[PDB]
């Protein structure tokens, strides 16, 4: 996929289509999704997104399955 | 600016800490090559494997 | 003398061993402390220990593999090299040659710099930390007030005072669960403030 | 010839510990 | 006694390491450099996310899926290998490399 | 005058300026021409200056050609840049959420030389973004403009540094080239001349000059005068031309044996050689006119050359001498001094233009390494240059540009004026730039060269102060980037009208006279003693005879915002300064009343501000409304002036506009026909005219905080109106895909009263707080049941409800109409990050009455919320029956010093009640210096006092003399100033004369709603367990180190037990504290923070045996 797309990328002058791609591995474009899913590599969490080293990632990510705290009491 | 959520790959549930009815409960033991014990509670109704990871 | 005297006559005092200077056994942080959370979205974000810690896995692997093979001593020396300088990087990754970066050339963070400097367990978590029960806004002059008064903002105070006001408006009846009672206060029915 | 000594003595320790790592 | 961490102290001593309290803390060996599973984004085996060594990923859920119920409590699974527990116990479970 | 439709303002204005003010926007305009090549900028560049008539890109595309092997047997060759038009409108461009742009056209040719064979095509280059009638860019449907830089320019720097034991003075020369390496030529204690280059050894100059092919013969033969140089000659212990390369070669390359092909290349690449060295056309300007090289020659060669070399030691050798002036060979003599670099000489100005051709230059670099390297991969003489080109580089150059930098700054636009002020802005930190670290105190200070340049009033007031400034009313900028200024020339005591430009080193040159001098009428001065700045920023007297340029006017030395306060000379520079910069935090109001008093220059910053639609050619108009006006020209074509009505501000507030003219009326080109935001007629208006009094009033007003009368609430005096934007959006999910239905879980069809057949609510529903605005639910999959669960779903038989609802509500205390719902789709062929489909944004728009919280404040920086907003009766009034509309504090004026308030207020009263001078036995003595037409006037007319030249104290009593009652025979004002105010509340009269005036205030942005929050419980951090920071979601208050010790030196232990353990960390603590506040037991006992075992199982893993002890 990397090769090829940048093969295809390259003699079309932009980065072709998720169809254009499947079709050239005559598979399908969420096949292709599937590919660009796994092979990106996974964020770290110390770089900072402050302007300044002031914080680290981690620091703006809510929690997404806690405990709301009333549903815990009234059960 | 950038609020971003997310959750770890696990889920939470909400009971009580009961400690009188639990299952039935057998303690195996076992042993490596160098004399260590290593007790293992299963459950009453479990198959012991001969060999285990300690 | 004196200089190694110190320490010399603390392990004389110390019925601790001087052999804790080798090692032969890493300990392990437990993965709560180096969280692989995922986001929305397939991203994938981890805390930059697991690589430090897959890196001499990797070493530590290959050299048990040669030693059961059976290898020259120059290959055998240089994987316990390779070992020793990865174990380094993971305790105080920067100190000697040079650190071990990643992505962006950034240095790997290792388990000193969680406590080193002012972004450690002994500063940056020991300044100060945010609260609940909490809020803030501005000020005008109160010129009828007592002493001891001040004033209040009413929505701002139903804020505070949310299982306050949850508590007695169940015991008044005008909800009869805690669910009633926390939409109640959310749609600011007009009992809220007698009760309040 | 006023200012050598010093940059020379610490540019050869510094080049003689970092260029033996493995 | 820093075990189950009573709420009354006295004095905080900072010691050294030796290798027989460091096989003593942890709760198992770690020997593979593998964390996730690439498409169920699950756990992997004796890996750095080794749920037989750092406990259960969910309240009282063993691997396989057999023991969910909070009357199992403290009972390994022989066929899936973990001890059903609360999640919690990832936060304080210790390993080591050998 | 000289704008047609102005309304008719008189002016206390004593002098009169010969010169107008310039178009406020060529800061930007004529820098984005430059860069593009505009006809426009062609025909200026040929009247000045037509030698090299020559634009950005074609420069920086003449530099990069031609583009070859290493063997030299082919050629690529660029050549001609051309732009089409644009490719979407401006306010379509806004709307549909993309970037202003236009194609971009080359002429690359390729020739294969090996036997001749040429291949030239039109390469398309990309889509570029351009800038519109005002000045800014449009970036992604937003709006962005770039802030200009003040960098020190390339070029020598001598100085001179004591010593604390030798005593000697250091001359250092330093050369700081643009893309180059560094030389210095210094002295140290020793009689010895270093030519250290690069942060090296300091040889001696013969050296270099033996290896430049001066021998000691040549050297003592055109230096003998040089007694220190030929000491270091005799010192110098090494002789040869190539003996001294070879030695320069061995003490700059470690590692390698001196060979002569490489000591020949590495000299010629660091010194001639323009690849790895090259001083840009400024730099090679300001050497060639320090000392004085070529007379009149253009910028070519911007290489060094041995010639500048050797009078660069000659100028440092001759310092130290002690000359002060010297004629270098084949050139005129020049003044020999040190330099600093804080004057305006040697600061010049990268601008727009320069930036974006910096960075062209650098992605174009980054192309070329492809192209070059890839021909080498082609074949031969089978390629095309549409083959070898690659345009990738250059569009995402282009593109992290654009974002991702802090000069490329979002538009900051409550009102005309602050969007006039966020250009013209003079940054000093950025890439390029130092730091506000690395900010030493001597480059935030006023160096007295800022003196017609950079106002020195206006700055931001926090850790900012100094580093970012504004331009000056008239300055203009250089083509090499330095600052002009206008000056008469006056000749012979004769003021001519020869309006010069000149730089701050010609002005350092010249003797330079002042603004307000006493000419007599036809060119001669008055007084023989005349004011004059002279070179090293003195205040002088010379005779008449010296003084060769005069100001243009006053005022010349300030700012834009700066220039509209009125009676700014009788101010504190503090409170100016605060002043002028709460100025630009005003909001637009519904009706928006001009002044009664301001300075001249308001209707020129709102016609330039851009944000008034103007005329352009003269007609007569068709056809109003309340959106579009069909002007008809008077040759047959007809135009339509579309509006925007109600569109949202940057920051929130409405940008409505609304004609102001007739079905029937004539216009001329240039002609305002349509207010803004913040005008009224055309000229600027922030604020209304109010009544005001000076007295304390029982306490409300302490401190500095306002009291208001109900009338402005009841008429709407200070209403603004707020837009706000509210997005939401459904990805695609692990679990299946979300979607937006009517249908939710399990709640009400009453909360389903206001929802449209698919979701999002109609237009015009009116919303509370929490209120449901898009109804969008997610698969949450299948988990497992609790039997007590599983028994209540028996018992009351419902639906499973499989899917987890995330419905879009509007946030606390937000409420008012619904203006607009704009949605995209993925399937509607929108651009939409991948896996979103359904993309919407609801307006919400509530208007804002004033209320206490608020804050109020003039236009001499007296801020102040507002304290009690008193009901209309109990508000005192004068003798006719009017109540005050505000009340001040007196407590808060002389300890200020800021008394133009004062001033301000009597001109306010005597401009509203008008005045006529009673000129019976002809003018009295005030009104000598007053004009014609400013001795009477009707009630409810304006004045404009200026600046710097306004009306005199003289002037202001004897107005207030004369002051021509209201209905019947009143004169509520003495001649003091003060008036006898009834109170509202007692009764009774105040026993002693208060002063009254009406004052104009503003509506600051900083209104409360924005700002109060509380949290009671609400989400958490992840990593940690500390409760979330901000007022977007809930947030709580950090808690620092500070109040930590006010607790501990209080005494109070449990409280800060409690603050740090069961309010933030302990997380299985927490939940115990809920349901015991909710139960109603007593409140368990804390437990272990988290923080204290993350520390312990850190320590643990650290191989550190840590224990506790009990016994
Ligand atoms: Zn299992």
């Amino acid at each position: 996929l990397g090769r090829i797309q940048r093969e295809l990328l390259q003699d079309l002058g932009r980065e072709p289509t998720p169809e254009e791609l499947a079709k050239e591995m005559d598979i399908t474009p969420e096949k292709v999704l599937e590919i660009q899913q796994y092979a990106r590599e996974p964020i770290s969490l110390d770089q900072t997104i402050g302007d300044e080293g002031d914080s680290q990632l981690g620091d703006f990510i809510e929690d997404s399955e806690a405990v709301v705290a009333v549903d815990a009491v009234s059960f | 600016d950038r609020v971003l959520r997310g959750s770890r790959l696990g889920a939470v549930s909400y009971e009580t800490d009961r400690n009188h009815d639990l299952a039935p409960r057998q303690i195996a033991r076992y042993r490596t090559d160098n004399g260590e014990e290593f007790e293992v509670p299963f459950a009453d109704d479990a198959e012991i494997p001969g060999t285990w990871l300690c | 003398a004196l200089k190694r005297l110190k320490v010399v006559a603390a392990f004389q005092q110390s019925g601790n061993s001087p052999m804790g200077m080798v090692l032969d056994a890493v300990p392990v942080i437990p993965p709560e402390l180096r969280p692989m959370v995922q986001l929305d979205g397939g991203r994938f974000a981890t805390s930059d220990l697991n690589d430090l810690y897959r890196r001499v896995i990797n070493r530590n692997n290959r050299l048990k593999r040669l030693i059961d093979l059976g290898a020259p001593e120059i290959i055998v020396n240089n994987e316990k090299r390779m070992l020793q300088e990865s174990v380094d990087a993971l305790f105080d990754n920067g100190r000697r040659g040079r650190p071990v970066t990643g992505p962006g050339n950034r240095p790997l963070k290792s388990l000193s710099d969680l406590l080193k400097g002012k972004q450690g367990r002994f500063r940056q978590n020991l300044l100060g930390k945010r609260v609940d029960y909490s809020g803030r806004s501005v000020i005008v002059v109160g010129p009828q007030l007592k002493l001891h008064q001040c004033g209040l903002p009413k929505l701002m105070a139903l804020e505070l005072f949310k299982p306050f006001v949850m508590k007695r408006l169940v015991d008044l009846n005008h909800a009869q669960n805690i669910k009633s009672a926390k939409r109640m206060v959310e749609r600011q029915r007009p009992q809220v403030w007698d009760v309040l | 010839e006023d200012e050598s000594e010093a940059l020379r003595q610490a540019r050869k320790d510094a080049e003689l510990t970092a260029s033996a790592d493995s | 006694g820093a075990m189950l961490d009573v709420n009354f102290f006295d004095e905080l001593r900072i010691g050294l390491a030796t290798a027989e309290d460091i096989r003593q803390w942890s709760y198992g060996e770690v020997k593979k450099p593998e964390t996730i599973n690439y498409r169920t984004l699950k756990p992997e085996k004796d890996g750095l996310f080794c749920e037989k060594i750092f406990g259960p990923t969910r309240d009282w859920e063993c691997y396989c899926g057999k023991y969910k119920r909070v009357r199992f409590k403290g009972i390994i699974c022989e066929r899936c290998g973990v001890e059903v527990t609360r999640a919690k116990v990832r936060r304080e479970r210790m390993g080591h490399i050998e | 005058n000289s704008v047609p439709g102005a309304p008719n303002r008189v002016s206390f204005a004593k002098l009169r300026e010969p010169l107008e003010v310039p178009g406020l926007l060529d800061v930007q305009t004529d820098s984005f021409e430059w860069l593009i090549g505009s006809p426009r900028w062609r025909e200026s560049a040929a009247e000045r200056g037509d030698v090299n008539p020559v634009g950005g890109l074609e420069e920086v595309l003449y530099e990069l050609s031609p583009i070859e092997d290493f063997s030299g047997s082919m050629s690529l060759s660029f050549s001609d840049p051309r732009f089409d038009d644009v490719k979407a409108p401006v306010d379509e461009c806004k709307d549909k959420d993309m970037t202003y742009a236009a194609p971009l056209f080359v002429t690359a040719e390729f020739i294969n030389n090996n036997t001749g064979e040429i291949k030239s095509q039109t390469v398309f280059m990309g889509d570029f973004p351009m800038m519109t009638e005002k000045g800014t860019f449009i970036i992604n449907g937003t709006e962005r403009v770039v802030v200009s830089q003040l960098v020190r320019s390339p070029g020598v720097y001598f100085d001179e540094t004591i010593d604390k034991s030798t005593d000697k003075t250091l001359h250092s020369v330093k050369v700081i080239p643009s893309r180059g390496a560094w030389l210095e030529f210094d002295v140290d204690k020793r009689d010895t001349v270093g030519v250290r280059i690069d942060r090296k050894r300091r040889q001696p100059v013969t050296v270099l000059l033996k290896a430049l092919g001066w021998t000691s013969e040549q050297i003592v033969e055109r230096f003998g005068f040089s007694e220190i140089m030929r000491s270091t000659l005799e010192k110098d212990n090494t002789v040869g031309t190539d003996e001294a390369l070879l030695d320069i070669y061995r003490k700059l390359r470690p590692g390698e044996p001196p060979t002569k092909e490489s000591a020949q290349t590495l000299l010629e690449n660091l010194f001639f050689k323009e690849k790895r060295y090259d001083l840009a056309r400024v730099g090679r300007y300001k050497v060639n006119k320090k000392l004085g090289l070529h007379v009149g020659e253009p910028i070519t060669s911007s290489t060094l050359t041995e010639e500048d070399v050797v009078a660069t030691i000659e100028y440092l050798v001759r310092l130290h001498e002690g000359q002060t002036t010297m004629t270098v060979p084949g050139g005129v003599e020049v003044p020999v001094e040190t330099d600093d670099i804080d004057h305006f000489g040697n600061r010049r100005l990268r601008t727009v233009g320069e930036l974006i051709q910096n960075q062209i230059r650098v992605g174009m670099s980054r192309m070329e390494r492809v192209v070059r390297e890839r021909m080498t991969t082609q074949d031969v003489e089978a390629i095309t240059p549409q083959t070898l080109i690659n345009i990738r580089p250059v569009v995402a150059a282009i593109k992290e540009f654009f974002g991702t930098s802090q000069l490329s700054q979002f538009m900051d636009q409550n009102n005309p004026l602050s969007g006039l002020t966020h250009k013209r802005r003079l940054s000093a930190l950025g890439p390029g730039g130092l730091s506000r670290e690395r900010a030493g105190l001597e480059v935030r200070d006023v160096h007295p060269s800022h003196y017609g340049r950079m106002c020195p009033i206006e700055t931001p007031e926090g850790p900012n102060i100094g580093l970012i400034g504004s331009l000056s009313v008239y300055a203009r900028v250089n083509p090499f980037g330095f600052i002009e200024t206008p000056y008469r020339k006056v000749v012979d005591g004769v003021v001519s009208d020869e309006i010069v430009y000149l730089t701050a080193d010609e002005e350092d040159r010249h003797v330079v006279a002042q603004a307000n001098s006493p000419i007599d009428a036809d060119g001669r001065f008055v007084e023989p003693r005349v004011l004059v700045r002279r070179k090293a920023g003195e205040v002088e007297y010379v005779p008449s005879s010296e003084v060769d340029y005069m100001d243009v006017s006053p005022r010349q030395m300030v700012s834009v915002a700066t220039a509209m306060i009125p009676f700014l000379e009788h101010d504190d520079a503090n409170r100016a300064l605060m002043g002028a910069n709460m100025q630009r935090q005003a909001v637009p109001l519904v009706r928006s009343e001009a002044p009664l008093v301001g300075t001249g220059m308001e209707l020129r910053a709102a016609i330039d501000a851009g944000d008034v639609v103007v005329a352009e050619e003269s007609g007569v108009i068709e056809e109003v409304s309340a959106d579009y006006i069909t002007v008809m020209h008077d040759n047959g074509t007809r135009r339509t002036y579309r509006m925007r009505k109600f569109a949202r501000s940057n920051h929130g507030t409405c940008a409505n506009q609304c004609p102001i003219v007739d079905a029937g009326d004539r216009v001329e080109a240039g002609q305002v026909i349509a207010d803004g935001p913040c005008t009224d007629d055309g000229e600027m208006a922030l604020g209304k005219n109010l009544l005001v009094a000076i007295m304390p009033w029982e306490g409300h007003n302490y401190e500095d905080a306002i009291i208001l009368s109900n009338r402005l609430v009841e008429e709407d005096v200070l209403t603004s109106i707020h837009i706000e934007e509210h997005e939401i959006d459904a990805r695609d999910t692990k679990l299946g895909a979300e979607e937006i239905t009517r249908d939710i879980p399990n709640i009400s069809d009453e909360v389903l009263a206001d929802l449209d057949e698919r979701g999002i609510v109609r237009i015009g529903a009116e919303v509370r707080d929490g209120d449901i605005l898009v109804g969008k639910v997610t698969p949450k999959g299948e988990t497992e049941l609790t039997p007590e669960e599983r028994l209540l779903r028996a018992i009351f038989g419902e639906k499973a409800r499989e899917v987890r609802d995330t419905s879009l509500k509007v946030p606390h205390g937000e409420s008012g109409k619904v203006i607009g719902i704009r949605v995209f789709s993925r399937e509607d062929e929108d651009e939409l990050p991948a896996g979103v489909n359904e993309l919407v944004r609801v307006y919400v728009a509530q208007k804002r009455k004033i209320s206490d919280g608020d804050k109020l404040a003039g236009r001499h920086g007296n801020k102040g919320v507002i304290g009690k907003i008193l009901p209309v009766e109990d508000m005192p009034f004068l003798a006719d029956g009017t109540p005050v509309d505000i009340i001040l504090n007196t407590h808060g004026v002389p300890r200020r010093m800021n008394i133009g308030q004062i001033l301000e207020t009597h001109l306010g009263w005597c401009a509203h009640s008008g005045w006529k001078v009673d000129a019976a036995k002809g003018v009295p003595d005030w009104a000598a210096r007053l004009p014609d037409e400013l001795l009477e006037a009707q009630p409810n007319a304006i004045v404009s006092t200026p600046v710097f030249d306004g009306a005199q104290e003289a002037e202001l009593q004897g107005l207030l003399s004369c002051t021509l009652p209201n209905r019947d025979g009143d004169v509520l004002v003495d001649a003091d100033g003060k008036a006898m105010l009834f109170d509202g509340r007692s009764g009774e009269p105040f026993p002693y004369p208060v002063t009254v005036g009406y004052m104009y205030i503003m509506k600051l942005h900083h209104l409360v709603d924005d700002k109060i929050h509380a949290r009671s419980t609400g989400p958490y951090s992840m990593i940690t367990q500390q409760p979330l920071g901000g007022k977007a979601q809930f947030g709580g208050q950090r808690f620092g180190e500070m109040e930590c010790w006010a607790m501990q030196a209080y005494g109070a232990a449990y409280t800060l037990q409690e603050l740090l353990t069961i309010k933030s960390d302990d997380t299985v603590g927490r939940v115990k504290v809920y349901e015991a506040i909710v139960k109603g037991e007593n409140i368990p006992e804390p437990g272990i923070p988290e923080s204290f075992k993350v520390l312990l199982k850190e320590l643990q893993s650290l191989c550190l045996n840590v224990e506790v002890l009990s016994s």
